[PDB]
Parts: structure tokens; sequence; C-alpha cells
């Protein structure tokens, strides 16, 4: 896992570029992506951690 | 209603004149 550099990520088949940073954000425990107003992805939840 | 910032290289550039130095001008007048 690398965190707070661009980088090119694919996380459980969603392939997106962007920086990686920790957030505040609490999922709901069955959902594993996040979507903004503008339906582009702006959280992942990693699998494994 | 709410880093260029916005992911499909959309970006919003600053005005000119700012916020500030526009009420400046209205004071003025
Ligand atoms: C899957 O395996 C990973 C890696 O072993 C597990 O991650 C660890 O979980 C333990 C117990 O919660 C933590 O103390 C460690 O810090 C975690 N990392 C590692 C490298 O051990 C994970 O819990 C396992 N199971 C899942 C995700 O279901």
């Amino acid at each position: 896992l690398v965190k707070n550099k661009c980088v090119n990520f694919n996380f459980n088949g969603l392939t997106g570029t962007g920086v990686l940073t920790e957030s505040n954000k609490k999922f709901l425990p069955f959902q594993q992506f996040g979507r903004d107003i503008a339906d582009t992805t702006d959280a992942v939840r990693d699998p494994q951690t | 209603a709410d880093c260029a910032q916005k992911f499909n290289g959309l970006t919003v550039l600053p005005p000119l004149l700012t916020d500030e130095m526009i009420a400046q001008y209205t004071s003025a007048l």
C-alpha cells in the first residue's frame, strides 16, 4: 500500500489515477467504493486492510 | 453549491479583482 503520492491504482477491479490519503469518513460495512455528487469515486476501501 | 480540484480536468480560475477589492471600489463610489 502507498499513501500521499500520485499513483496508478486498481482496487478490487476499480482503476483510477489519484493521490491516496486516510479519511475521517466512516463507510458502511457492506459497501466498498465511495462516490460523490458528480459520480466520481472519492474514497476506496482496500480489501486486505 | 459545492490541486486543480475536479477529477475530469475541470478547473476554476480566480477573478482578477478579488471580492475584497470590489468592495473597496464600491466604498469609493
Ligand atoms: C487477513 O490477513 C491479514 C494479514 O495477515 C490480516 O491483517 C492483520 O490482522 C491482524 C489481526 O487483526 C492485525 O493485528 C495485523 O496488524 C494485520 N496485519 C497483518 C499483516 O497481520 C487480516 O486481519 C486478515 N483477515 C481479513 C482481512 O479478513
